[PDB]
């Protein structure tokens, strides 16, 4: 087929910015683009699955994945190449994940969630265009049932679109169109009562219905592709790639609470030193920055809350966004190879270079003089015998033993992790 | 007595025609499960004569209607347990007087009368409104349970082919009053669903006439404290009303008067709105249908067949019309069943 025919067929296929993936793609693409596009969509899908397994909120999920859209598979672009990337990537993963039922379930779940997101950032005009591209009710029928439909959908609009004002809800309802469908296809909404039900028909919460239809059609197409796969088993090129891709699958703590006494009372000595140096200097150096950021990640501080806390502690935004935002997001494993970096344990902390002037990282039981450590203990109401005990532990090089002693006197005995210290201190209050 | 009832008085032909959904015998009756209480299950009959003869021979106190299977239930002993799969059964609702006993004073225990039958009648009205205006069902009939309850049999072909998930969703749509305890405020979701608003609007006119005058359950101060007061939202209002405490009407007006006396200032509007919402919630608690959730959930559930004799009172489980009362049920209607069965048959032919 010619280039003009391909362009016309594609423009017909993506008259809306989203597609249902009904007709398989037509054209020739290289093995390079095949593998690259399949890997890109698999990366986005693995990220959605990792977000699911952590029970993250929907909003947090799109916040994480929007840059991955801008990087791997950009959406809402008039470029034909990106649209073909999306289409061929979806069908390549369709080919790859159809071998087993578990793979099919995972694929359809992730793809339907991706559809949910993609419909979410699409605008209301674009959403209407895609939906029009399942019978919509006429204007007279909507006007006749306007009161009941408004009563049914008012709560849903308020809770999903955040239209707290009644006038905004009424304006949205005036423009909102509805689809007449039977309750057998909308039973899940009927049970929760999100759809007005009349004479055996449910008046559509349309995203849930669209996603369910997507899941059903996708599962049927996956089964059909599994039926047709033995014919395509004859090619030497694709089989290793499909096999590789199949095996490739296989707040209480916020920016203001970490500053409070309630949370800081559960910190170890090192984290107190980092926190206090941050407060004094409004800035921390690299090893101290990474140490404190990883500890905060271990205690449950979110990426957004970490960014807010780090921005407010560094009392311009230009240099922050240029130089520290990427580091503070990458500690959380949101870019690069996306390493959810494990917080440093006491061995990792003690393996770092010894701090100098202005450097606050490390272990106070090793880097501080005995006088400063002793004074910090008197500030903790530690008696002289206890101070002598922890100093004896420090003098032998058993800094972790000294920290464990400090924990016991201030509050499985041995603690070799600041996050373990914090968790046990929180448990003692729980 | 039961032998004579099944020999001469029970309408076997009409029940057979209703269950088979066709004048000629078909798999709707050959494969339909029958359970007999004397508890023998998985019985089926090939014709009206076989049905009558087996019922006369076994002589049960009552028998119950099951679902339609792929294979005859009478041959279950020759079939694997996984081979007998349920296909269709009429959608069924069960309402009893038990859940309204905390709100009635005319009868005590298991007794029923026309005065307390208003709760049941309003339950039928609301359920019929839901099924007709919402679900579009047309062929449904209400059958007396024998002592103080009513059974609904929805014979619509769409209702008959419903799966267990669909039946559960339908019940959840209808069963608004999920928590039957009278010591806790319902706190129903706001704003009301159109079905809930419509049900409240229909139940409002009868609320005064039944509860505040004819039943008068809150006239007893202890009864008021146990049921009427927990329906409120404000602890100060509850304490003030308890200290002040009359017939149900006087207490009902005292609620408004004390709320007006206590709640003043710019925030009084929220308080009066909340009080009105609590009053609507209590009206629904008192008057909304309180279905038996178990019988409706699954297709395999067994419900007592129509025209059965209640073992304790001798009342025959006759169909219920608008003017039916527990006293009107004869002791040990056929034409009404004829009209219903005929309408069901013509609707079935129209659907075909
Ligand atoms: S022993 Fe570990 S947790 Fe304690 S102060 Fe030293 S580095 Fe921090």
């Amino acid at each position: 087929s010619s280039s003009e025919e391909e362009k016309k067929l594609y423009a017909r296929l993506y008259e809306s910015k989203l597609s249902f993936y009904d007709l398989p793609p037509q054209g020739e693409i290289t093995l390079e683009q095949f593998e690259i596009w399949a890997i890109d969509r698999l990366k986005i899908l693995l990220e959605i699955e990792s977000c699911l397994s952590r029970n993250k909120s929907i909003k947090e999920i799109e916040t994480i994945i929007k840059p991955q859209f801008q990087k791997l598979l950009p959406f809402n672009t008039e470029s034909l190449e990106d649209r073909k990337k999306d289409y061929y990537s979806h069908f390549i993963l369709r080919l790859c994940f159809c071998r087993s039922k578990e793979l099919r379930e995972k694929f359809v779940r992730a793809e339907t969630f991706l559809f949910k997101i993609r419909f979410n950032m699409l605008t209301s005009t674009d959403q209407t265009k895609f939906v029009q591209s399942l019978q919509f009710i006429s204007n007279e029928e909507k006007a006749e049932l306007s009161h009941q439909l408004y009563q049914t959908v008012s709560a849903s609009l308020q809770f999903q679109l955040n239209l707290n004002e009644e006038h905004q809800r009424k304006q949205y309802f005036q423009q909102e169109k509805f689809i007449k469908l039977p309750f057998e296809n909308v039973i899940e909404l009927v049970g929760n009562r999100l759809v007005f039900l009349k004479d055996g028909y449910a008046y559509l919460q349309q995203l849930n219905l669209l996603s369910n239809e997507f899941a059903s059609k996708l599962n049927q197409e996956l089964i059909k592709t599994y039926q047709y796969l033995p014919r395509l088993n004859e090619d030497d090129r694709l089989l290793p790639i499909l096999n590789h891709l199949s095996s490739g699958y296989t707040d209480e703590i916020n920016a203001q609470s970490v500053w409070s006494e309630e949370i800081s009372s559960n910190y170890p000595l090192c984290i107190k030193n980092l926190m206090e140096g941050l407060k004094k200097n409004h800035h921390l150096r690299y090893y101290g920055r990474q140490q404190l950021s990883l500890f905060l990640k271990g205690i449950g501080l979110s990426a957004d809350e970490a960014l807010k806390f780090w921005s407010e502690a560094f009392t311009t935004m230009e240099k922050f966004n240029k130089e520290y935002r990427y580091s503070f997001r990458h500690n959380y494993g949101l870019e690069g190879n996306r390493i959810n970096y494990k917080p440093w344990d006491c061995h990792t902390i003690l393996s770092k270079p010894r701090p100098g002037r202005g450097d606050y990282h490390g272990c106070p039981f090793r880097d501080w003089s005995h006088e400063r450590l002793s004074a910090e203990l008197r500030s903790m109401k530690l008696t002289q015998a206890q101070i002598i005990s922890v100093l004896d532990s420090c003098q032998k090089g058993e800094y972790t033993i000294a920290c464990t002693k400090v924990f016991e006197m201030t509050h499985q005995t041995h603690i070799a992790h600041p996050n373990l210290y914090f968790e046990r201190s929180r448990q003692l209050q729980k | 007595d039961m032998e004579y009832y099944y020999k001469s008085l029970y309408p076997f032909k009409h029940i057979f025609n209703w269950l088979n959904h066709s004048p000629k015998p078909s798999r709707d009756m050959i494969n339909r499960e029958f359970a007999m209480a004397f508890y023998k299950r998985y019985n089926s009959f090939n014709s009206v004569q076989d049905f009558k003869a087996q019922i006369e021979k076994a002589n049960p106190d009552r028998f119950e209607i099951g679902a339609i299977y792929n294979k005859p239930p009478r041959e279950r002993d020759t079939l694997l347990k996984s081979e007998l799969k349920a296909l269709e059964k009429e959608l069924v609702f069960d309402i009893d007087m038990d859940d309204y006993d905390a709100f009635r004073t005319c009868c005590s225990g298991a007794q029923v009368c026309s005065k307390c039958w208003k709760f049941i009648s309003l339950a039928m009205k609301i359920t019929n409104t839901a099924l007709r205006e919402d679900f579009g069902y047309k062929d449904f009939i209400w059958v007396f349970s024998g002592r103080r309850g009513a059974h609904c049999w929805v014979s619509d072909k769409r209702a008959r082919a419903l799966t267990d998930v669909q039946r559960r969703n339908v019940l959840d749509y209808v069963n608004v009053i999920r928590d039957r305890n009278t010591d806790k405020r319902l706190a129903l979701k706001r704003p009301y669903h159109p079905h809930l608003a419509r049900s409240l609007e229909q139940l409002k006119p009868f609320f005064v006439s039944i509860m505040l005058e004819e039943q008068n359950p809150w006239e007893d101060d202890q009864h008021a404290i146990q049921t009427l007061l927990p329906a409120l939202y404000d602890k100060q209002l509850i304490d003030s009303l308890k200290k002040y405490w009359r017939s149900s009407k006087e207490k009902w007006n005292d609620i408004d008067q004390i709320a007006t006396s206590l709640f003043k200032g710019p925030k009084q509007d929220s308080h009066i709105i909340k009080l009105r919402e609590c009053k609507e919630d209590l009206v629904l608690m008192t008057l909304y249908p309180k279905l038996d959730v178990e019988v409706t959930k699954q297709t395999i559930h067994l419900l007592k067949a129509p025209f059965c004799i209640h073992p304790a009172t001798g009342n025959v489980c006759v169909p219920i019309d608008e003017s039916f009362a527990p006293e009107k049920a004869p002791k040990l209607f056929i034409n009404q069943f004829q009209a219903y069965v005929s309408s069901l048959l013509k609707n079935e032919l129209g659907s075909v």
